């Protein structure tokens, strides 16, 4: 699934794209993640939405490098207040 | 029918493990001397094994003797070997885990269908204690049964290189293992230890208990090192030699991390996808045995 | 169209 | 149209068709969800295995693959005597079915005997190999303790205790009295 | 009334029947033709000329086309020979295991039922060949109904794919999505679309 | 010598594989029904005729 | 030399060669020796025999059989190739030849290397490529050239 | 400079039981041994419980050695014959999904 | 040497790839991606395959 910018003005190339995957014992995710050091620009949250394991497919490493920083301080803001 | 001794199979000369070095039959305790390591900045911690599935896949009708032993040894330890799972025969095993079954696990490793002439093997009863665990690997590409194929290898490296301290801690340094060697060492490693009639390890790592099975452990903790240390060497992101005046030392990067590699190497054995589910599969019974 | 009891090959792969 | 041609006539057909001398097989139980086949083998200690059914894939014979569109003819392009407009049924000789079903039979027991016949040879028959090793001096060589390898006794005598639904004969290791013994041979 | 001949030997004859079946490849045609004989000599059925393939004007209308064009890649000519044999193998003994044809069928156009109605009728016709070659028609079916009823296959195929019955006669279902192989025919298993369990 | 046509007797006749032939001996032999895993059952007065 | 055994007229020669022949260590023989049938169809496959040849041609022939037969590739997986090369869901049928028609696995790795190779050293190998691409357009029919 | 000789004066001598520099061939040219598991060659056992000594692992020259050998129902690099069978539709087909 | 003909396929490929001049350098040759910018960047795992 491609994701648009939270913007809907900005009608430009999107950073990256989901992708559910079919999971759904912890071991096919085991499986699938260890597959995944495979694949080249690939990302994922510690656990998933709806509890389905899904993950982030990057254009480029720039794009990779902004949604990391962004989550890095999402996690250090929420932390901060845990 | 060969009798199983108070100790397992294996105290029987008969099946002795060893491995060729230095122009003898060297027990696999005397080669694992030689290895020597070099920690790096990065460590091991050993999470808890998850419990082997209940499950026991079909030994579907097969007219044929599975040869097993050869098998799980060629799955787990072979140059060639390739789509191991695809054959799916090690599934056969569940054949033997029932009680009073007709099948036999002969010493030449093949599963016979009925009890045949001339023909020696292990006692039922054991066998069906060794069946009842062994006959997982059959479903270790199945997707819901599939074994983790990356922290597992850090009981591996526990096992092998980690020192008593490190192995009652738990926790060790992601070691560096190396060793004087002769050429294509780890090849002519991994041959013989392809030869060994393991199944008689693992059928008295299965069916003993109690004191013989705590002696069983020290007496061949040896063995499944090496075993552990063939199967290292498939996983290894890399193996270098070194000058060493005049002695060429082998060093194997890294002892206990899975770097999933598939590339063949000249080095080493390589383990295709399917080799390295099988052979988390056979590392998530064995160390689940071998911890009770 | 014709009844055949059997696989109808028409591909030669080659090795 | 043409379903009391398959339910008041074909199917007397079936019925008959059933009874014949060949037909020996439980061909299927009117249950799809718990029937399966009574699966047998030829099968020895000497080591063959021969199972009746088996699954070799796509024959020279042409009887393994089913095409199923045949049923198409059967319902939009095929008469039947009963549709239509009146026509004589025909009931066929047993004679004919049932005489070639014998001479199949003697055909069958004429090809299988040589190779039964040969093996009643290379198994050694109703026989087996028996040392006699005696324990007391002045013992006639008949006398003496019998024994035999196990071969010979899984190829000869084990099936037959099988067959005859009575214990397998005890083990006898260094602590084992004579009455144990005579439980295990009377047993 | 005497007849100076040596008795049937029912039980010589089941053995060397069975060693026969084992051995001789060609024991089952052997059979299959005298059965076949059978039905040929009951004169049940024969072929006609012409087919009644499609109701009258359907076959050349312009927007039925592609059904017609369904009908037609399924609906075979008669042959005396494939019929009376088609009749004949639902009464003959089955040594090497029985295989279905396989279809290949994406289930996208309406017209593909014509499919589904060829195993019902197949069911109908011939239960027993169907139940030899059963699973391999399951394979084809599953992927009508994930193409027709995703939802009710998810369910289904949630619950597996096959099934084992256990000892106290209860089913087992496997909770696994796997293709059928003949193979599995001689196995404990089961397709689980037959189950009739709801 | 009995003037018997043993032809692909023993023999599978896959149309694939092509011939093939099978170890006739089979000595001491019996029939016997088999588990669907394959292994050989005992003889059972209550099910084998 | 093994066969000489008590066939040779030279007495030194035969006597040293059942001495070493009566040796724990050492044992001629003329295979076959190791038969392995198939689990399915039940019929010899690979058999071993004990050959009289040099240690190092036996050891490549049984490096090369090795390889074939741990492949656990049988011919089927050609239909793999097939369903590439053809039209987005072609369904290819049978006919399940099992072990009994084995191959070596598509070798990915030396493939991918020796066209990197290849590209460097002759750029006109995209001409190639680009020939048999341009054929199999020409063959799908998608587009034809008109007068009009 | 005879490096290569495997054997020498193969005849008798009249007077004595061999002649002087006679060569018998090693025992090595004639231990077949076995085919491992691995596909390596091996020497015999040298004692009970031992492994063999791999071919290979030595210099010696071995003369009789187990070649595995496929059968002829094994066949390998036949052309192989399959049912290809066309999407019904080109319209239909899916070029898409995940 | 060790030349042994085509198959008419690959002589129509030999014959189009023209002389085979190899003037490359194949002594211990690797496959490595260069940057951009003209250097030539080491092995990475998590990119090169």
């Amino acid at each position: 699934i491609p994701i648009t910018n939270s913007n809907i003005f900005d009608d430009s190339s999107t950073p990256y794209n989901v992708r559910i995957w079919h999971a759904p014992t912890m071991t096919e995710v085991n499986h699938i993640l260890a597959l995944m050091r495979k694949s080249t620009l690939v990302s994922t949250h510690s656990s998933w939405h709806w509890n389905v394991l899904h993950t982030f497919h990057y254009r480029s490493e720039s794009d990779m490098i902004d949604h990391f920083a962004a989550k890095i301080l999402e996690d250090w803001r929420q932390k901060e207040k845990l | 029918m060969l009798q199983q001794p108070t100790g397992g199979y294996t105290t029987l000369e008969q099946f002795a493990f060893t491995i060729r070095n230095d122009g003898t039959n060297a027990t696999p305790t005397q080669f694992l001397q030689l290895l020597s390591y070099e920690a790096t900045e990065n460590e091991l911690v050993k999470k808890t094994i998850p419990t082997p599935e209940t499950h026991l896949p079909s030994a579907r009708n097969v007219p044929g003797n599975v040869y097993i032993e050869d098998a799980i040894t060629q799955a787990l330890f072979g140059i060639s070997a390739q789509n191991v799972n695809a054959h799916g025969y090690f599934s056969r095993l569940s054949a033997l885990a029932l009680p009073n079954t007709s099948a036999r696990l002969g010493l030449d490793g093949v599963i016979y269908n009925s009890e045949t002439i001339n023909i020696p093997f292990y006692d039922p009863a054991a066998v069906a204690n060794f069946a009842a665990t062994y006959a997982k690997l059959g479903n270790a590409s199945t997707p819901r049964y599939r074994a983790d194929m990356i922290d597992i290898y850090a009981h591996v490296g526990l096992e092998l290189a980690g020192t008593d301290a490190e192995r009652a801690a738990g926790v060790m340094p992601v070691k560096r293992a190396k060793f004087d060697s002769w050429e294509g060492s780890l090849i002519s490693l991994s041959r013989d230890v392809v030869n060994w009639k393991i199944l008689a390890f693992l059928i008295d790592l299965c069916s003993l208990e109690g004191e013989a099975l705590r002696a069983f452990k020290t007496r061949n903790r040896d063995v499944f090192r090496m075993m552990l240390f063939i199967m290292s060497t498939a996983v290894a992101a890399n193996v270098v030699n070194r000058k060493v005046t005049k002695r060429v030392d082998r060093v194997l990067e890294y002892i206990g991390v899975n770097s999933m590699r598939t590339a063949g190497r000249t080095a080493t054995i390589t383990y295709d996808l399917s080799r390295h589910e099988f052979a988390a599969k056979f590392l998530q019974l064995t160390f689940t045995r071998w911890n009770a | 169209k014709v009844i055949f009891n059997g696989l109808d090959v028409n591909t030669e792969v080659q090795p | 149209n043409i379903a009391v041609a398959h339910t008041d006539h074909l199917s007397v057909v079936y019925a008959t068709m059933s009874n014949f001398m060949l037909n020996f097989t439980n061909n299927f139980s009117g249950n799809h969800a718990t029937f399966k086949p009574d699966q047998y083998v030829i099968t020895s200690p000497e080591g063959s295995y021969k199972p009746i059914i088996e699954r070799q894939g796509e024959t020279v014979d042409g009887l393994t693959i089913i095409d199923t569109s045949i049923v198409w003819p059967i319902l939009c392009q095929c008469t039947y005597p009963l549709v239509r407009i009146m026509e004589e049924i025909v009931y066929p000789d047993p004679s004919t079915t049932l005489s070639q079903s014998l001479s199949v039979a003697q055909v069958l027991s004429k090809l299988t005997l040589p190779d039964a016949f040969i093996n009643m040879i290379l198994s050694g028959g109703d026989s087996v190999v028996m040392r006699t090793y005696q324990t007391e001096a002045d013992d006639d060589l008949d006398e003496g303790i019998r024994m035999t390898t196990y071969d010979q006794y899984l190829s000869h005598i084990r099936e037959r205790l099988h067959i005859t639904n009575v214990p397998d004969p005890i083990y006898i290791t260094g602590a084992s009295t004579p009455d144990q013994i005579a439980a295990s041979v009377q047993a | 009334a005497l007849r100076p001949e040596l008795a049937f030997d029912h039980d010589h004859i089941i053995r060397c029947l069975m060693l026969a079946a084992a051995n001789y490849p060609r024991l089952e045609g052997i059979i299959v033709q005298i059965n076949t004989g059978y039905v040929a000599s009951a004169n049940v059925i024969r072929p006609v000329s012409e087919k009644r393939y499609f109701p009258e004007n359907l076959e050349q209308n312009q927007s039925a086309a592609r059904l017609v064009s369904a009908v037609k890649a399924r609906a075979s000519e008669a042959d005396i020979s494939s019929i009376h044999l088609a009749i004949a193998r639902e009464v003959s003994p089955m040594f090497n295991v029985h295989e279905l044809k396989k279809i290949a069928e994406s289930f996208e156009d309406p017209s593909s039922i014509v499919v589904v109605l060829e195993f019902i009728l197949f069911a109908l016709f011939f239960p027993t060949e169907f139940n030899r070659i059963k699973g391999d028609i399951q394979n084809v079916l599953l992927l009508f109904f994930s193409r027709w009823y995703p939802v009710e296959y998810g369910i289904f195929v949630q619950r597996g794919a096959t099934y084992t019955i256990n000892a106290a006669g209860e089913f087992e279902f496997s909770g696994r999505n796997e293709k059928w192989d003949q193979a599995l025919y001689l196995s404990e298993h089961f397709p689980a679309l037959f189950s009739d369990v709801p | 010598i009995t003037d018997v046509d043993s032809t692909d007797y023993g023999k599978l006749t896959l149309r694939f594989l092509g011939t093939l032939t099978r170890s006739l001996k089979m000595q001491n032999a019996q029939i016997r029904r088999i588990r669907p895993d394959g292994t050989v059952l005992r003889y059972d007065d209550q099910i084998d005729i | 030399p093994a066969l000489l055994r008590d066939f040779t007229q030279v007495n030194w020669l035969n006597r040293d060669i059942t001495n070493m022949l009566q040796q724990a260590g050492t044992k001629y023989g003329l295979g076959l020796t190791e038969t392995r049938l198939d689990y399915v169809r039940l019929v010899k496959t690979i058999v071993g025999h004990a050959l009289n040849i040099d240690h190092f041609a036996a050891s490549v022939l049984n490096i090369n059989l090795r390889a074939l037969m741990e492949a656990n590739v049988t011919a089927d997986d050609r239909i793999k190739a097939l369903q590439a090369h053809s039209m987005i869901s072609t369904q290819f049928h049978g006919p399940n030849q099992g072990a009994l028609r084995p191959e070596l696995a598509f070798d990915h790795d030396h493939i991918i290397r020796c066209l990197m190779l290849a590209a460097a050293n002759y750029p006109r190998l995209e001409g190639i490529i680009v020939q048999i691409n341009t054929g199999y357009v020409a063959s799908a029919n998608v587009i034809r050239p008109v007068s009009e | 400079i005879s490096v290569a000789r495997s054997m020498r004066a193969i005849v008798n001598h009249n007077e004595v039981d061999r002649p002087r520099g006679a060569v018998a061939p090693s025992s090595y040219e004639m231990d077949t041994g076995t085919l491992s598991r691995n596909g390596d060659l091996l020497y015999s056992p040298v004692a009970n419980g031992q492994v063999g000594i791999p071919k290979l692992e030595v210099d010696h020259i071995s003369f009789s050695n187990v070649v595995s050998m496929m059968t002829a129902n094994i066949r390998t690099g036949d052309d192989m014959a399959v049912e290809r069978v066309n999407p019904d539709d080109v319209r239909a087909i899916n070029i898409r999904n995940a």
